[PDB]
């Protein structure tokens, strides 16, 4: 399969035509993607398998090939930018300033952008395009808008 | 059966759209992984 670093889109054809049901991130020869996407199932690339290495469901985070990569974190300051990659879209970088999911166990940066559901595990980008975690886990607010947290992984 | 497909490289681009606001949240995380506005 195709190995080189990256942002990629998660497709199924177990429905109409071939439908993205999310994105992730190459990285050191890593998968990364949110738990939701892909429910731990194995992914094609080319012929090549791609097998679930580690996983957690309350982190929303799953990680295929080796262990989690990504250890780049929020500043709690700078603006930083969504690589959204909608369904049927080309890439594209917005620039936002996180607010704060404040929780018993710790804040948490959050960005505030609508985007379909096949978008799940864009990566957010600080200013040396560093992966600062994975948009696509959050909250519904007043408005109807999605609120996404900042998901960042953990690396050992 | 799932597959992926490269999309872009990641990198930091200068003049990218600049929007959304910066809403701070009380919000409670439960063990299926499900964020709910604490209100
Ligand atoms: C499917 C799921 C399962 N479990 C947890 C979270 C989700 N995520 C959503 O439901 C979701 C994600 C987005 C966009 C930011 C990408 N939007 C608007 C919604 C409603």
């Amino acid at each position: 399969g195709e190995t080189t670093d990256g942002v990629y889109r998660v497709m199924t054809r177990r429905l109409l035509g071939s439908t993205q049901v999310g994105v992730g991130v190459m990285q050191e020869g890593v998968f990364h993607t949110m738990w939701h996407v892909t429910k731990g199932a194995a992914l094609r690339s080319g012929e090549g398998r791609l097998d679930p290495y580690w996983g957690d469901v309350k982190q929303d985070l799953v990680s295929y090939c080796g262990p989690w990569k990504l250890d780049a974190a929020w500043d709690g300051l700078s603006e930083v930018q969504l690589l959204a990659v909608p369904p049927g879209e080309r890439a594209k970088n917005i620039q936002t300033l996180p607010g704060i999911f404040k929780t018993k166990d710790g804040d948490i940066g959050a960005v505030a952008l609508d985007y379909p559901a096949g978008t799940s595990g864009s990566p957010i980008l600080d200013k040396c395009g560093r992966v600062i975690g994975l948009y696509g886990n959050g909250v519904v607010i007043k408005n109807g808008s999605y609120v996404s947290a900042i998901t960042q992984g953990k690396r050992e | 059966d799932m597959y992926i497909e490269r999309a872009g490289d990641i990198t930091w681009e200068k003049d990218a759209e600049v929007t959304g606001n910066s809403p701070r949240l009380d919000v409670a995380l439960d063990e299926s992984g499900d964020f709910s506005l604490v209100e």
